[PDB]
């Protein structure tokens, strides 16, 4: 008689999905998981990676420079993260509930 | 130059590769194992390791430069494993009894990793057959005659008359004479996808041959001769101062499965097979007899830097784990060491006195099946370092501050039980080329 | 940064500063940053924007 009164407030919204270009799918700046770009007559490497580099942030940056992240784009992924300006930093102003 | 941050070098200098450093590159280890493990080749002693692991040692072109490898490898390894697959092996037994109505079936078995001699691990194969009766035997109506698979390492045909095929002191010497599959009727036994046919020493004579399961068809001329019954030979000297029999009977009513027309036991002997037997259309044609390891064999550990140095010719870099270079073919630091007892068969009652228990001693199923006394003479692992040097391998034009060492074996993967591996590589001139 | 510090003395070994540029800096947590350089790094447990 009493679980007549209950109250319910929904699950907390979750959004998972891919990375921001395709962040950390495919190692960089790693030893024993680089690379390989060689011919086939040596095995010399083209590829040269140091635990002091970064590169998927160094792409983050590039994006940038070279046009808006606000452009979205489904192939390779761009749409930066962001948050909303009254959310970050609460405006307030009160309501406007004169009537 | 041949360092920026320090003084140029001329002539021959050392690089290492150790092992004792797991918090100055453990960062990097987290899913590496040693036998696929990172580590720096530089090691400045004045500089912040976490900065200094992505420095790199040039090599002017002025001449072709080679390492000179050189390995330091200790390994601790039980002899019962995964690493040799040692750890199992498959035999058919008899897996249900009702007019009786017989069922086979290859049932695998696994004996316990870690494990000491080479008297203990003929036992616990005994034992797991033994354990099998606890499950399937007590739950159907299996006699205790039968087995399936027994490990012996006697041999049945002394006091014995040519003649007049009983064994004549109405017993068998408790004496070990080397290993013995004695075999039920209808039961095989299979050893090809295990290295604990080796430490038998049981082997093809043809071993390229695919397959290796030995059948009760295959053992010939290793029918194991009857007991003669004593009472009969007893009391013919009252007579003669006439009757002489077979032990067919047992006090635990188990007997032992008497060919009718016969004096000789339905049960096969290998070791009688091999040497009593036929010689050509016995199991002596397609196997070897040899001395027992208990190291069950030794196999040959490979040392690779593939990303470290170019590789020797038909090799090419690959950093898929199926495939790797091979550098070494050097020895497994696992050897066996032979030791002698006089009283190898007495101390099977000074292991019943200490173990009253006897699930190791193991109550008497029937006399031939029974654990066999301890072999006098037997091998004992041994782990000693295995220190080598090679040759030289050219070296890449300069070297990564972290680089990879890795240890495979023969079947080309990863190695467990490996504790110490230690890269030492020493950079000489080899021959001039175009600066 | 341990936590509730309120210092970070960095010092750095010797070394050229030939065509050195600027540097910059920013502060991350613990938490959030995962190791680079190994495989799996089974202490991250955080699956939020990195």
């Amino acid at each position: 008689e009493i679980n007549l009164v209950q109250q319910s407030m929904p699950n907390r919204p979750n959004y998972i999905g891919f990375r921001d270009n395709f962040i950390g799918l495919m190692y960089y700046n790693s030893t024993g998981n680089m690379g390989v770009l060689a011919g086939q007559a040596s095995q010399l490497n083209a590829v040269v990676d140091l635990q002091d580099r970064n590169t998927e942030l160094s792409y983050q940056l590039l994006l940038d420079s070279l046009g808006d992240r606000t452009r979205y784009f489904s192939m390779w992924n761009q749409a930066v993260d962001s948050y909303d300006p009254d959310v970050r930093i609460i405006e307030n102003h009160g309501v406007e509930d004169e009537l | 130059i041949r360092y920026s941050e320090l003084a140029p070098l001329y002539d021959t200098t050392r690089l290492y590769l150790v092992d004792n450093k797991s918090a100055d590159i453990a960062s990097l280890n987290y899913q590496n194992d040693h036998s696929n493990f990172l580590t720096t080749v530089v090691q400045n002693n004045d500089f912040t390791p976490t900065e200094a692991s992505t420095q790199t040692i040039n090599f002017d072109e002025r001449s072709r430069w080679g390492g000179q490898l050189k390995t330091i490898m200790h390994t601790n390894m039980p002899n019962v494993n995964e690493f040799m697959y040692s750890n199992k092996f498959k035999a058919r037994v008899m897996v249900s009894r009702k007019q009786d109505i017989l069922e086979y079936e290859w049932v695998e078995f696994e004996l316990p990793e870690g494990n000491f001699s080479v008297t203990m691990t003929i036992d616990l194969m005994n034992n797991a057959i033994i354990d099998n009766y606890l499950a399937v035997g007590r739950q159907n109506g299996v006699l205790e005659s039968d087995i399936g698979v027994k490990f012996d390492t006697r041999n049945f045909r002394l006091g014995w008359d040519p003649v007049t095929e009983l064994v004549m002191p109405g017993v068998y010497t408790n004496e070990a004479f080397h290993p013995d599959i004695v075999l039920l009727p209808g039961c095989g036994v299979d050893f090809t996808e295990s290295r604990l046919s080796n430490l038998l020493g049981i082997r093809k004579r043809q071993p390229f041959q695919e397959g290796f399961q030995i059948m009760y068809e295959d053992l010939e001329g290793g029918n194991i001769p009857a007991l003669l019954d004593v009472d009969a030979y007893e009391k013919s000297k009252e007579e003669s101062a006439i009757v002489i029999q077979p032990v067919e009977k047992d006090s635990k009513d188990r007997s032992y499965n008497v060919l009718p027309d016969k004096i000789n036991t339905a049960y096969r002997s290998w070791y009688l097979a091999y040497n009593y037997g036929d010689p050509e259309k016995g199991v002596r044609s397609w196997t070897l007899l040899t001395t027992s390891d208990v190291t069950c064999g030794v196999e040959q550990v490979y040392w690779s830097l593939p990303d470290m140095m170019q590789d020797p010719v038909t090799f090419r870099s690959t950093r898929q784990v199926s495939n790797y270079p091979v550098v070494g073919a050097e020895l497994l630091p696992v050897y066996s060491k032979s030791f002698f007892n006089e009283q190898a068969v007495y101390s099977q009652q000074l292991r019943a006195f200490t173990s009253l228990t006897h699930v190791f001693n193991r109550f008497p199923e029937n006399q031939i099946l029974v654990r066999p006394p301890a072999p006098t003479i037997t091998t004992v692992s041994e782990n000693v370092p295995a220190l080598t040097d090679h040759g030289t391998l050219p070296l890449r034009s300069s070297i990564r501050g972290v680089q990879r060492v890795t240890v495979t074996d023969a079947r080309r993967r990863t190695c467990p039980y490996v504790y110490k591996a230690l890269g030492i590589v020493a950079p000489r001139v080899l021959s001039s080329r175009t600066f | 940064i341990p936590a509730n510090a309120t210092n970070v003395p960095i010092s750095i070994p010797s070394r050229n500063w030939a065509a050195f540029r600027g540097w910059s800096f920013t502060r991350l947590k613990t938490k959030e940053t995962p190791s680079l350089g190994s495989g799996f790094d089974p202490y991250f447990v955080y699956s939020g924007s990195i």
